[PDB]
């Protein structure tokens, strides 16, 4: 997710030395991982039961 | 007079983050005069006899 930066004042006489300069943007990260791991287990006497 | 010019030029700058023009003008010559033309000047005061 990248989020809204922030805003800056003009400057011209600032501008003068920052023309070049960097400003990372916002970004959040989030990570979702495997959980749940089952099995259900029944028995079924085949003749026992006929 | 021997004067003559090798470059002349105008180049031009822009800046993003003050938002301004910066213009630069070269100018560039060979400024001579030539010894073997008649040049005579008229002195007042006291000048050398040689």
């Amino acid at each position: 997710y990248t989020d809204i930066t922030k805003e800056k004042q003009y400057d011209a006489e600032e501008a003068e030395q920052k023309v070049f300069e960097r400003e990372m943007p916002n970004v959040k990260t989030l990570f979702h991982e495997r959980n749940r791991q089952g099995f259900y287990h029944q028995t079924i006497q085949d003749d026992s039961l006929k | 007079f021997m004067v003559y010019d090798n470059l002349h030029k105008m180049e031009t700058v822009r800046n993003p983050r003050g938002l301004y023009w910066n213009y630069y003008y070269h100018v560039w010559q060979t400024l001579s005069v030539s010894r073997f033309a008649n040049a005579v000047a008229f002195v007042s005061g006291d000048v050398p006899a040689v």
